[PDB]
RNA sequence: UUUCAAGCCGAUGGAAGUUUGAGGCAAUAACAGGUCUGUAUGCCCUUAACGUUCUGGGCCGCACGCGCGCUACACUGACGGAGCCAGCGAGUCUAACCUUGGCCGAGAGGUCUUGGUAAUCUUGUGAAACUCCGUCGUGCUGGGGAUAGAGCAUUGUAAUUAUUGCUCUUCAACGAGGAAUUCCUAGUAAGCGCAAGUCAUCAGCUUGCGUUGAUUACGUCCCUGCCCUUUGUACACACC
């Protein structure tokens, strides 16, 4: 539906087919994607997947102190940036990125003392959303801290490298890591 | 219109321009001994030099609440746990500001004293507020 | 030349004044805008007009938010700065004050003989600095 | 500090000063663990003996000091 | 001790318990009780108070 | 308004005295604004059962449920005197 | 008149709904003036939701005390919605229950029912708040 | 779905689901568990004094080690101005809480006048997180803050030892911490203010409250505690 009374999902093309069935843009699980602002700076790009789960993983990791009150400005104010930069819908570009950052098959760990037994478990739709946003935000909060960059610019730049495919990106690279070790130790 | 229709901050700035015109309100010279001795650069809205912007704020609060007290226009009514409380004991920095401002506004006919303690706002007062509120509202639309 | 003994220059005015005992980091900016210069402005960029306004405030009294202000002095007849106190003045007064009440048994004078706190702030864990 | 309206000068030591000063200055330190007194001009010369805790550390009371407490 | 009605200065004779001699943080509302200790005991006796 | 207020321990003594003022004092010559309930004049607190000593793991919740009724008598005429007939149920603290 | 209640996070939204005029009075000041920030599209939200636009149609006068800028914008909103179903037309107004249930559709924390939420503290024993811990399939 | 049992799994209806959330309840007994400093109390003791009174100094000592809290190493933001908002509780019975009006004046600070409230008033929208906008631009700084020195109150006797705090000035350790270890299961930790309790008077504590509020269980292999059945015993002052 209409996200901030302008952009919708009817002008958005969907990539992964099984995410159409499960995650619905009605409300469970809300397929409108946008995050990447702190303070006042209009950088370039926007993007961070599923707004319902930007209340989730994106909040606590941040990097920000303060919970949702911070988060809603991160989500809102970056929408206009990508709209005049690449001239795209802020949802459409990262509907490409969500499937690239979400694994198909993952690995559980079970700890038998000082032994890491990574065995394969299957994913399929729902977990792929929130674990992907966890992968985005953990790479983003540490990249804001460890070099001179605000969380505005970090979240923004990341997801076109995640969408197309690059080793610069954290989230597609850790998706690769977890997926290929599952199909190996299966 | 009324003072509600116009915004909070920019009404205080707009009213402060006309406040400087009226030569009953002078600066007794307190806030020029703070903002310069700091580091702080405040550009002309934020600037307050000073009795003009502060008089516009204080007079707006007699539209918004209206009931008595120079003290209840000094600090809102009780809570000066932020910055410094002063009720019975001898009045400080905040004291000598606000006793002067409502004294000077009284010599216009902006505020009068109502008989259950302290101030209200009278005829020429709310003229000088809400007529300027109309002009700002026409620039907003 | 502004100060007694020291002289600033070259670096940003807030950083350049920090090397004075009497003007620090969040104490340089106090005097700077009272002269009416900015913080980005370096001390080697100063015009004669700007140089005159800064030294006038800095040697005579400093302030912040002061609506009530007398100028009483020590009553003891050693010195009497008590306006603003720069380098060679702050190393003199604060030194020999400690020695006068140390000569007698003032209890602050005996805490100066010990090492322990003079004000007496919660004395158990503090003492790694003083 | 108590200056205006009743400075806190403890009345027992005013009796001590009026005795010991007009005779002869007593060169032995008189112990006086009273901290809460204002020091007055009849105490000048004579060695007052405020305690600290573990030790004592000799007074020479000067005509320049009067105004403060024993502090 | 404290129970003598003429201390030297105003604040010497502080507060004490009735039951015990104990001193260590009593109650203004009830001048009895050891410290905290007979507060909950004498609640279990009869009634309560804040 | 001639302010009468009642307060007692629990419900059982309170129901009788409250209803009796409506029956006895009120008739026709008195109009009351009437028999209200109100919140309780209670004082609750959670503390520990052992008073300090052994056992941080112990609790005891307390209250003082002292049930007030106001029941205000408006018309201040002849019939406001006839309250002196009801003196029943001690434990009810009447306050005027 | 038709009035109603509607609270979340402590609030008292005293929402009168009335025919004729269409000025939205919040206490003793209009809609834009009381809530000047960002979230105040929410108090204008169930108005245009019903089908036709407001201002022309129905008059709204609320009183409200209790609730922050996060709470109040839902309290007023919930009361306008709960008073919509209780309103009178000619067909009338009861089946707008289902469309206010279909307001926040298919994950039903709706505008018919309340946000039954009162943000109090953080818990002891695991990790906790609201929505239970540990799931691979979430 | 399960034997067409009990139950589970999800869904509908609603403000609310599987004892709704949180208290209150602690069987029978054991640990010769702790309390003789609460009072009660057997017996042992001491009695010109392990009684009592006066006052000071100690409990704040220190040359290191251990445990628990608080605060920071930051743009996770700081600094200046403006603006929107909660709930639980307190307040003389003859020393209250507090609104007001003027006057000392570098602070901690009450005699007096007037008005409200016995809780209708008042503490509390001069309530933060947060939001808007601007500036600083990653340097021990515009970071952080210990410590020291410098101007006073018609009362709280009075604050050197041993009070908080307000303005200028002093501007450290510290730049995310080894071996190792603890807590956090769905509005009840984190993060955030606000109020009570003792109190003439010294909170970061205890006690109570609301606001904004989520990452993650596939699975019990290993670890620690507890329960049931089966199983070996030479174990029995409690099964050191």
């Amino acid at each position: 539906i209409k996200l901030f009374n302008k952009w919708s999902f009817e002008e958005v093309e969907v990539k992964d087919a099984s995410l159409v069935d499960y995650v619905q843009v009605r409300q469970p699980i809300f397929v409108a994607h946008t995050a990447g602002r702190y303070a006042n700076k209009r950088f370039r790009k926007a993007q961070c997947p599923i707004i319902e789960r930007l209340t989730n993983s994106l909040m606590m990791n941040g990097r920000n102190n303060g919970k949702k009150l911070k988060a809603v400005r991160i989500i809102k104010h970056t929408l206009d940036i990508i709209n005049v930069l690449t001239d795209q819908n802020p949802i459409q570009v990262v509907v490409d990125a969500i499937t690239n950052t979400g694994p198909r098959e993952d690995t559980t760990r079970v700890g038998g003392g000082g032994a890491a037994r990574r065995q394969a478990v299957d994913v399929s739709p729902l977990r792929r959303v929130n674990q992907a946003i966890a992968l985005l935000t953990i790479g983003a909060r540490e990249a804001a801290f460890r070099n001179i960059k605000t969380i505005a610019e970090t979240l923004a730049e990341e997801l076109i490298n995640a969408a197309k495919g690059s080793s610069t990106s954290y989230a597609i690279k850790k998706k690769d890591e977890l997926e290929r070790v599952a199909k190996s130790n299966r | 219109v009324s003072v509600r229709d116009v915004a909070a901050q920019d009404f205080i700035n707009a009213y402060a321009s006309f406040l400087q015109r009226q030569g009953k309100l002078e600066v007794p010279g307190y806030v020029d001994i703070v903002k310069t001795s700091s580091g702080n650069e405040m550009p002309p809205q934020d600037a307050e030099g000073w009795f003009y912007k502060r008089a516009a704020s204080v007079a707006r609060h007699i539209y918004m609440r209206k009931q008595v007290g120079v003290g209840k226009l000094n600090k809102l009514y009780g809570g000066a746990k932020s910055r410094g409380v002063r009720p019975y004991k001898h009045i400080d920095a905040s004291g000598s500001i606000n006793r002067k401002v409502l004294q000077a506004l009284e010599k216009i006919g902006i505020v009068e004293i109502s008989p259950k303690g302290g101030r209200r706002i009278s005829e020429n007062g709310q003229r000088d507020l809400d007529r300027i509120a109309a002009q700002t509202l026409e620039e907003d639309e | 030349r502004l100060l007694n003994t020291n002289v600033d220059g070259n670096i940003k005015i807030v950083y350049a004044l920090t090397t004075i005992k009497g003007v620090g980091r969040r104490y340089s900016n106090l005097v700077c805008k009272k002269a009416d210069v900015d913080l980005h402005k370096r001390a080697g960029e100063l015009t004669q007009e700007e140089l005159e306004r800064i030294v006038q405030i800095m040697q005579n009294p400093t302030h912040y938010k002061i609506p009530a202000w007398f100028l009483n002095r020590q009553n003891d007849i050693t010195d009497g700065k008590d306006y603003h106190t720069l380098a060679n003045n702050v190393e003199s007064k604060l030194r020999d004050d400690l020695e006068r009440l140390k000569k007698i048994r003032a209890h602050r004078g005996i805490r100066h003989f010990w090492g322990l706190r003079v004000r007496g702030q919660h004395t158990k864990t503090t003492g790694r600095r003083r | 500090r108590g200056m205006t309206s009743k400075p806190a000068g403890f009345m027992k030591k005013l009796r001590a000063a009026k005795l010991a000063a007009p005779e002869n200055e007593k060169p032995a330190p008189v112990r006086t663990h009273m901290r809460n007194m204002i020091i007055v001009p009849e105490m000048i010369g004579s060695v007052v003996g405020i305690y600290n805790g573990k030790a004592f550390n000799q007074v020479e009371i000067r005509p320049e000091m009067l105004g403060h407490y024993l502090g | 001790n404290v129970w003598f009605s003429h201390p030297r200065r105003f604040g010497k004779g502080s507060r004490q318990c009735r039951v015990c001699s104990s001193h260590t943080g009593l109650v203004r509302k009830y001048d009895l009780n050891i410290c905290r200790q007979c507060f909950r005991e004498k609640a279990n006796d009869i009634g309560f108070h804040k | 308004k001639i302010r009468i207020t009642l307060t007692s321990t629990k419900v059982k003594q309170l129901e009788n005295v409250s209803s009796n003022i409506v029956k006895n004092a009120e008739q026709h010559n008195l109009v009351k604004k009437g028999p209200v309930r109100l919140p309780t004049k209670v004082l609750k607190i959670s503390t520990r059962k052992t008073p300090n000593g052994e056992g941080s793991k112990t609790w005891e919740t307390y209250e003082m449920r002292i049930h007030k009724r106001y029941i205000d008598l408006e018309a201040p005429v002849q019939i406001v005197k006839r309250i002196t007939q009801i003196t029943i149920e001690p434990g009810v603290d009447v306050e005027v | 008149s038709v009035q109603t209640f509607g609270k979340k996070k402590s609030a008292t939204a005293v929402a009168h709904v009335k025919a004729g005029k269409g000025l939205i009075k919040v206490n003793g000041s209009p809609i834009t003036l009381v809530e000047p920030e960002i979230l105040r599209f929410k108090v204008y939200e169930p108005l245009l939701l019903v089908g036709l636009d407001k201002f022309s149609n129905i008059d709204i006068r609320v009183r409200v005390t209790g609730g922050g800028h996060v709470s109040q914008v839902y309290a007023i909103r919930q009361a306008i919605a709960k008073g919509l179903v209780a309103y009178h037309q000619k067909y009338v107004d009861e089946q707008s229950k289902n469309e206010l249930k279909k307001a926040f559709t298919s994950y039903d924390r709706t505008l018919l029912i309340a946000d039954s939420r009162r943000p109090e503290p953080k818990k002891f024993g695991g990790k906790g708040a609201r929505s239970r811990f540990q799931k691979s399939y979430r």
